[PDB]
């Protein structure tokens, strides 16, 4: 996805 | 939601029902999965909530009747309210819930994309407000997730409709000039999802309005694009 949030 | 239709299972898989346990278990607000341990909702939802221990997040739900004592949920480790937040009408109506466990992504529960810095310029013609909220100003929470397609409105147009208020660029408005279709009590915190280039983006968080679905009264949403840095700040902390 465009904007990435750490898992 | 006012003037909406039942959603189809798996339609808004980022939509969650945020429940409270104190005094009794009940739906509180809507919210959106934006990361595997992150829920994005409205700051106003936690008025008087003194602990995250009373919160339960339910993903992959169409009907509130699916929620029983045996229903699995996500516990809340932390409530992160924007530190500039006073009230919904003044803005900064944004909150992050850090979940105690990881959301396993599938066809029933998955994250919505955040708007990109370049997406600040784009238009959006396919926007939908979702929720379990009231169908009219005095009503009750709905069993089935409702949806309503809502057109975006300029900040300028939204400001004429809200004399005595200050509509900031950190707010985004949506509504029909004649009303009829809108969000209502119980939908707040939930998403305003807009499809662009076959990809859904979280353009807004249901925040405030005067009544529900009234003519010349657009719904006011937190403009998520203006809080991408703040979301990354709180979720990507070293
Ligand atoms: C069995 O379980 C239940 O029956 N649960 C239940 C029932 C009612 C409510 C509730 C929980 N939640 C709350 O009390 C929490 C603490 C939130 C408080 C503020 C919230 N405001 C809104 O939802 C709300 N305020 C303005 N708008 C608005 C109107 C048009 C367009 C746009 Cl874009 C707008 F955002 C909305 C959707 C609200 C929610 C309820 C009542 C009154 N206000």
């Amino acid at each position: 996805c465009t904007t990435k949030i750490k898992p | 939601i006012v003037g909406g239709t039942a959603s189809v299972r798996g339609e808004w898989p980022w939509q969650v029902t945020l429940h409270t346990t104190s005094p009794t278990q009940r739906h509180l607000c809507g919210g959106s999965i934006i990361g595997n341990q992150w829920i994005l909702t409205a700051a106003h939802c936690f008025y008087g909530v003194e602990s995250p221990k009373i919160l339960r997040v339910y993903s992959g739900i169409l009907n509130q009747s699916e929620i029983k004592e045996d229903t699995s949920f996500f516990g809340v480790q932390e409530i992160i309210i924007h530190d500039q937040y006073k009230m919904a009408e003044s803005g900064y109506d944004i909150a992050l819930l850090k979940l105690e466990t990881t959301v396993g992504y599938g066809d029933s529960q998955r994250p919505i994309c955040l708007p990109s810095k370049g997406d600040r310029n784009v238009i959006y013609t396919d926007c939908w407000v979702t929720g379990w909220g009231y169908r009219k100003l005095r009503d009750k929470i709905q069993n089935t997730l409702q949806k309503a397609k809502i057109p975006l409105v300029t900040n300028e147009e939204c400001q004429k409709r809200y004399r005595g208020h200050k509509i900031t660029h950190k707010m985004i408005c949506a509504g029909y000039r004649e009303g009829g279709k809108d969000a209502c009590k119980g939908d707040s915190g939930g998403p305003l999802s807009c499809k662009h280039n076959e990809v859904w983006h979280l353009v807004g968080i249901t925040s405030w309005g005067e009544g529900c679905a009234q003519r010349e009264r657009p719904g006011v949403y937190t403009n998520v694009v203006e809080y991408v840095d703040w979301i990354l700040e709180k979720t990507q902390a070293v």
